[PDB]
């Protein structure tokens, strides 16, 4: 039972901080729908396709 | 153009844009928009980088355009007067720098949007502003000179 | 005359007659009545003749006058022009009928509202009204032509 909260706090933490790694990717490149996307940021780092 | 201020209390202190896909509010001020169909929207939070959500359809969309790369240091329009300045923003005299005046956009000679104001109430003869605006490659980014006040 | 608004989401999608004793907004449509003086009055639901209760206070009763039997042919007014037959309304031409538009009363010469119109977008050559109508003694009817999509 307290090996099952490491790994509980350790998962819900990781993608804490992954959704916030997730999250910064698009407000950069949300904020401008105009610019162009490298195709670096938009599969590999981020989940963003090319759009409109 | 179109610009609607924000209302709290009957007094205006401050003033969201619109722009061509979505719709802009800074975070230094509270209060609800005075339209109806601007007020059902999700305006969701974010980091200094001022994500928004223009919720809005199509219909009423895009009275203004951002403005594109390419940018001289020349001449762009204000409310209360006129900038010329890329890297900073210029030493406008006062009368601007009350309060209230956040949000206002800042426009060039063909009506694009370039900067949005959110700081910089008065730094002595030359008063600087706080704006957000998109750096070499449409990153958009903000910038802050030394001890910009909210405003 | 007096026919206040439905606002849902800022724009309008319909509109709520009132008539001598009884306030009458389709329920096909959603969304708030913009007076004060009409937001407090409750709501009863009922069949697609949608009632809505009379709680019209007496300061300002009795706005319209309805239209019994004995109804000729004729010549009625409307809104965005005239309709000329008595059994269903006439079969009005294109560009007239478009959307957020039901709820509008249907008076005759002296103004005694005789229909509500609530549907029939396109029928054919000339669209025709799909309204609720009272019949050769006085109970309210609903007349629709067959296919005839809401408002």
């Amino acid at each position: 039972c307290t090996c099952v909260a490491i790994i509980m706090v350790s998962c819900v933490t990781s993608v804490w901080l992954l959704c916030r790694t997730r999250n910064l990717c698009i407000t950069p490149y949300k904020l401008a729908p105009n610019a162009q996307v490298p195709i670096l940021l938009a599969l590999l780092c981020c989940i963003k396709p090319t759009r409109a | 153009d179109k610009t609607f201020p924000i209302m709290l209390n009957g007094q205006v202190n401050g003033y969201a844009c619109v722009v061509g896909g979505r719709v802009f509010k800074p975070l230094h001020v509270e209060g609800r928009i005075d339209n109806e169909q601007l007020a059902a929207i999700k305006l969701k939070k974010a980091s200094i980088y001022d994500l928004e959500y223009g919720d809005v359809p199509q219909c009423m969309k895009s009275d203004t355009l951002q403005y594109t790369s390419d940018k001289p240091p020349g001449f762009y329009n204000w409310h209360h007067g006129a900038v010329q300045y890329e890297n900073n923003r210029f030493t406008v005299p006062r009368g601007v720098g009350g309060k209230g005046d956040s949000g206002r956009p800042i426009l060039d000679n063909k009506g694009r949007v370039v900067a949005i104001v959110l700081g910089g109430v008065n730094e002595g003869s030359r008063t600087a502003l706080s704006v957000v605006t998109w750096n070499q490659k449409g990153v958009t980014v903000k910038d802050t000179p030394e001890g910009s006040e909210p405003w």
